[PDB]
């Protein structure tokens, strides 16, 4: 008679398997908004 | 070494493909023996694979399918009767959408070559040979048998005639449809096809 062979794998040893790694790469670049230039003019220069 | 290490397409692919990095090794630090995601092999020969039509497609054409060889006896009862069903889920899978989707390889466990042609005659999808030793290298990879004749090394007889295994591009046993296993799902596990998840890349 023969032996029915050890067919057998268990939770652990079946359902996972390494996945690959997931692919990251974005900073949040921000555009500077350019300091609005400055003439709330002043008063000598502004009126005399 | 996927999912045994001790099958003859296993042994093979380990040869080639660490004579293939001592042979780099010695032209070139490197790794010995290579690792089993390093290593590489063509699954499939160039005059392997047959369609419906007898010309002979070679490996690169099933990029994209979800494909599952079928281990299938002409004689065998459970065959007879899981045919029609994998038969009709092969058409309407594939009839209902914009994209082909599953493909069926054909391994054979029938005795001779006349009913081995009757048989398949029926099948609509690849086959293999029969006096292709390919079909005694995937039998023996994934470990089916009717019956113990040809001796398996401690490991065990993970199916019986027939089933249906969703295989990866490197041999890799993608999943199991439990048509004869530890579940025991007749014609009806055909069902739990995840051809989204597994393709043949």
């Amino acid at each position: 008679p023969p032996t029915l062979p050890f067919h057998g794998e268990s939770a652990y040893r079946t359902d996972y398997v390494p996945k690959p790694l997931p692919e990251v790469a974005k900073p949040v670049e921000v555009k500077l908004p350019p300091t609005l230039p400055f003439n709330a003019q002043s008063c000598y220069r502004s009126e005399y | 070494s996927q999912p045994v290490f001790a099958s003859p397409l296993n042994v093979e692919k380990r040869r080639l493909n660490e004579e293939r990095a001592l042979m780099q090794a010695q032209k070139a630090n490197i790794q010995l023996p290579p690792n089993y995601g390093d290593m590489d092999l063509i699954l499939f020969p160039e005059g392997s694979l047959k369609n419906s039509n007898n010309t002979v497609i070679p490996q690169s054409h099933l990029k994209g399918k979800s494909v599952a060889l079928y281990f299938a006896d002409g004689a065998d009862p459970k065959c007879a009767s899981l045919l029609p069903f994998l038969l009709n889920y092969y058409r309407t899978m594939n009839e209902g959408g914009a994209n082909q989707k599953i493909e069926i390889i054909f391994v054979s466990l029938d005795r001779d070559r006349e009913a081995f042609e009757s048989h398949r005659a029926h099948m609509p999808w690849l086959s293999i040979d029969l006096e292709n030793p390919l079909t005694e290298i995937l039998k023996r990879h994934f470990r089916v048998m009717k019956e113990y004749e040809v001796p398996t090394y401690g490991y065990g007889s993970r199916t019986g005639v027939p089933s249906v295994i969703v295989i990866g591009s490197d041999g890799r046993e993608a999943q199991f449809l439990p048509i004869c296993s530890g579940l025991e799902e007749g014609d009806r596990a055909l069902l739990r096809w995840d051809w989204r998840n597994t393709k043949f890349a």
